[PDB]
């Protein structure tokens, strides 16, 4: 019902609904597409925007910064985020020492042609980097201006406790928010583990693949469509996920699912997001699409929102047959 | 001999492209989103290249300063081609440029100039 | 025409020179040969914008004969049309 | 009179089509046409100050020929002042 | 066996050898050489560069940052590393004051042609300035970009303690190596006293002079060859410490390594400095090299390292009879 939400606890306003850039943008469509995915978004009141340096090399980072600069939009409409880790082969490039962090977040800038992001995350844990060192940095790179808050991905409880009270014992910054994988399909860690950090240091989530690369849209039900994710270059492992006995195992519990689809109203895909949405701990879904169509569709998931009943995700529980071990 | 009648002569037009569009990919290297077998050098800029460096050996064979217009038009090409298999030959790709002067053979304008300089050294 | 087609041939050609002068630089203001076009345009003809300029010497010798030839080019068809008008401008008078 | 209309001209006109080549710009340097005067008076001039310069390709088009017609349109009417002194000045000599 | 290592506890992953610039560039070499010897470890993996505004009046730092312009090499890839304390003749240019910190840091940054180094050291101790002053120097230049990371170089354990403590006090950035000499005939520090403050509070060592200047190499085993360190305009102190009885006895030592070498199939400096490298609490070594075929052949040490049993290291402490009473 509530189209705007608070990232956590932060005063941050994003959408519920957010676009992403992972294999599209700079990768497997055109530019002029990639504008008018932005253009219908923005248009639509969705004013976040997730990328990440690795990314297409920084290409993806490129045509956003690109098509922000064209469409000349009010930078304090917007809300970019980006991930940093994998910025280049040599040894110093990744991880989140103080020195990449730095050095990859103004390179990222650089590409984005923008002065700063809303939120930069750190695309994964490192081991081999002290808390404090990450904390320092990211506080650092706030304090100059680069950045208005930072996240983590990918990241245990433990370690978003172990950020937050190191930010604690220095006077630093403590994350905002984690970039959890999150759909029918994988539940465990937004559904357990997070819930807790969020009552508790009012960290919030920012759920990605909420589709599972468009496994759960249905389009897979009977073979590899053309076109699609799991049949381009670079994508093998998608396809051995769908061909597999899993993938068939799942691709027989979407049909399961349709019927709960149909009774609502609504479509797999418009369900599939509604639902990760339910739960108050998820700030935000970070949706994929590759054309205008998707994406138009997908948008309506917000109708569907007030339609999912105790009884209704109760069924869907039983139909998953995985709903998490409180 | 182009407009020797008009059909020897708009022989001359197919001269002209293969010049006023041989420059224009000789730019388009250089840009940014086109750009030790690396190091160095199958590929467009490569391609409707030669798709002209021999049809200018052609004409090549078919003495004068006009005629070196066509000569070396071509010869810092085969020139690279000849090795080390694993800043030489930089002295050849930025004397495939002249290329351009290939146009003095359709540019009286331009050949004007030609005499106009040489009948001015002293003045330069 | 003349005037517009010298000044391509200095332009491009220039533009290159430039650019294979600069090529290997942290500095160089020129992304590429088309990129410097506006340079060469801008430095024939006289304005200096300084939106662009040579950092390396090899660059700043180019320039500098850029500039030079600049004159020399324009200077020879104009001197035509200056008559042109030098002429009609009495005739209807 | 001559001179400066013909600039006016060059001006007004000039200034207009490097707008409507730099409107849709994150960057353009031309609030408006009105504004654009100063490049197009500058440029046309040949003085090339810098404060104001086109960052599109449209504009560096548009720029292009500014400069070059501002050659031309100067280069008319003062051929003719130029005899008025060349003849007064030895006259009274 | 790992050929990166981090710098202590700090998440900055350093080249276990690193190349210096002290007496060659700007000094004993050519440029063109200089820049031959930093191509060569460049593409052999080694990201380290040491320098320091002392050496050679300020030249090699200048030689130094014109290297990686011309080269072009992506910052990110690399790992600066510089020293102040000896910045003029004047009084207030020399020393750890928050003065010559800043104004030190700042001239070398514009002779090397970077926006900043990736780990500064105080050259030595000072002890005509508290050591709150100094610490909030460093962590000045840290939060001001123009520097990733601090160390010390030539300090007790003692004072390296004092500046952590004295970083936890303020809330300021604790130091996260020291520079320590360390060879075979030069090993009490790095041995007994740094150990501690590496399990303790995550200091590592960066060692210099894994060859004694030389001396270690066997290349004065018979005198003073030509053009050798020891036969430069300004080192007659080399040449005295060669030629004295202690030098005699050390080459004698040498006679008795070499063999030591031949069984593990490896020359003397490439046992001297594998050597170096044998102890966890060494993150890397600093080489000298004063033309290409010495770098060549020192990179070698890294064969030998899996080599260098307990037995073959007892061997050594009893031709040494020198290891540090524990
Ligand atoms: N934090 C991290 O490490 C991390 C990791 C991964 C992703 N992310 C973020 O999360 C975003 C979303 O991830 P995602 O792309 O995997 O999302 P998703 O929602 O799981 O999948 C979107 C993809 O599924 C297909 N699809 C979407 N809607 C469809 C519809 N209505 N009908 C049919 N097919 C449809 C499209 O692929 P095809 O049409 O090509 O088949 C589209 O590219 C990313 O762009 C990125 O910003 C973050
Ligand atoms: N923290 C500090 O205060 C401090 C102090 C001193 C040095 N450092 C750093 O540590 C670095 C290394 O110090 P260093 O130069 O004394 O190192 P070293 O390894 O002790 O000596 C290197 C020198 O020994 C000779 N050499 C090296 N390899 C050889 C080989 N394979 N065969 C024969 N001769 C060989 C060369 O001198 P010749 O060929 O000229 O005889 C070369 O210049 C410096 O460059 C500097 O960055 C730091």
């Amino acid at each position: 019902l509530q189209f705007y939400r608070n990232l956590g606890k932060s005063g941050l306003r994003v959408s519920c609904l957010g676009l992403g850039t992972w294999v599209t943008f700079g990768g497997q469509i055109t530019d002029e597409m990639a504008e008018h995915l932005m253009t219908l978004a923005y248009d639509n009141g969705i004013n976040l925007f997730d990328t990440a340096e690795v990314y297409a090399a920084g290409k993806a980072e490129v045509v956003l910064g690109n098509i922000i600069k064209k469409k000349g939009w009010r930078r304090s409409s917007l809300v970019i985020t980006t991930k940093i880790f994998w910025g280049g082969k040599a040894e110093t490039e990744r991880g989140l020492s103080r020195k990449h962090i730095i050095e990859g977040l103004k390179a990222s800038l650089e590409r984005l042609q923008l002065e700063y992001v809303d939120v930069v995350f750190a695309n994964r844990p490192d081991p081999n980097t002290p808390m404090e060192e990450t904390v320092r940095a990211m506080t650092h790179v706030i304090n100059q201006g680069m950045a208005m808050y930072w996240g983590t991905s990918r990241w245990s409880s433990m370690e978003i406790m172990e950020a937050y009270s190191v930010a604690r014992q220095f006077n630093l910054i403590p994350p905002i928010c984690e970039q959890a994988e999150y759909h029918m399909f994988q539940r465990e860690k937004v559904e357990v583990q997070l819930p807790e950090l969020f009552h508790k240091i009012g960290v919030g989530a920012m759920t990605w693949s909420p589709l599972a690369c468009g496994i759960v849209s249905g389009k897979y039900d009977s073979g590899i469509p053309p076109y699609s994710r799991a049949s381009l270059k670079g994508y093998q492992w998608l396809k051995d996920k769908i061909l597999s006995e899993e993938g068939r195992r799942q691709q027989a519990k979407l049909k399961e699912l349709q019927a709960i689809a149909e009774r609502l109203g609504c479509t797999l895909p418009q369900l599939a997001i509604a639902w990760c949405l339910r739960n108050e701990g998820v700030s935000s879904v970070l949706l994929g699409a590759s054309n205008a169509e998707q994406l138009m569709e997908n948008i309506g998931a917000i109708q569907v929102l007030p339609k999912l009943s105790s009884s209704i995700v109760h069924e869907i529980d039983s139909i998953l047959g995985n709903k998490p071990y409180s | 001999y182009p407009e020797s009648s008009g059909p020897a002569r708009i022989i001359a037009i197919v001269s002209v492209m293969v010049i006023l569009i041989s420059i224009v990919s000789f730019c388009l290297e250089t840009l940014p989103i086109f750009r030790f077998h690396t190091y160095s050098q199958t590929d467009p800029f490569f391609i409707v290249e030669t798709l002209c460096i021999i049809w200018w050996s052609f004409e090549f064979l078919v003495t004068n300063i006009m005629n070196i217009i066509d000569i070396v038009a071509i010869i810092p090409y085969y020139v690279t081609i000849f090795s080390n298999k694993s800043r030489v030959v930089q002295i050849f790709r930025i004397m495939r440029i002249l290329r351009i002067f290939k146009l003095s053979r359709h540019s009286k304008g331009l050949q004007i100039l030609g005499q106009t300089l040489k009948a001015s050294m002293r003045e330069l | 025409g003349l005037l517009i087609f010298f000044l391509f041939i200095g332009v491009i050609l220039f533009s290159s020179a430039v650019y294979f002068a600069e090529a290997d630089e942290r500095d160089s203001q020129f992304p590429s040969i088309p990129d410097a076009f506006w340079w060469a345009v801008v430095s024939m003809t006289t304005v200096g914008y300084g939106d662009m300029v040579p950092t390396t010497i090899g660059g700043k010798i180019v320039g500098s004969l850029c500039a030079i030839a600049g004159v020399l080019t324009i200077a020879l068809p104009v001197p035509v049309i200056v008559s042109n008008f030098n002429y009609f401008y009495h005739r209807e008078t």
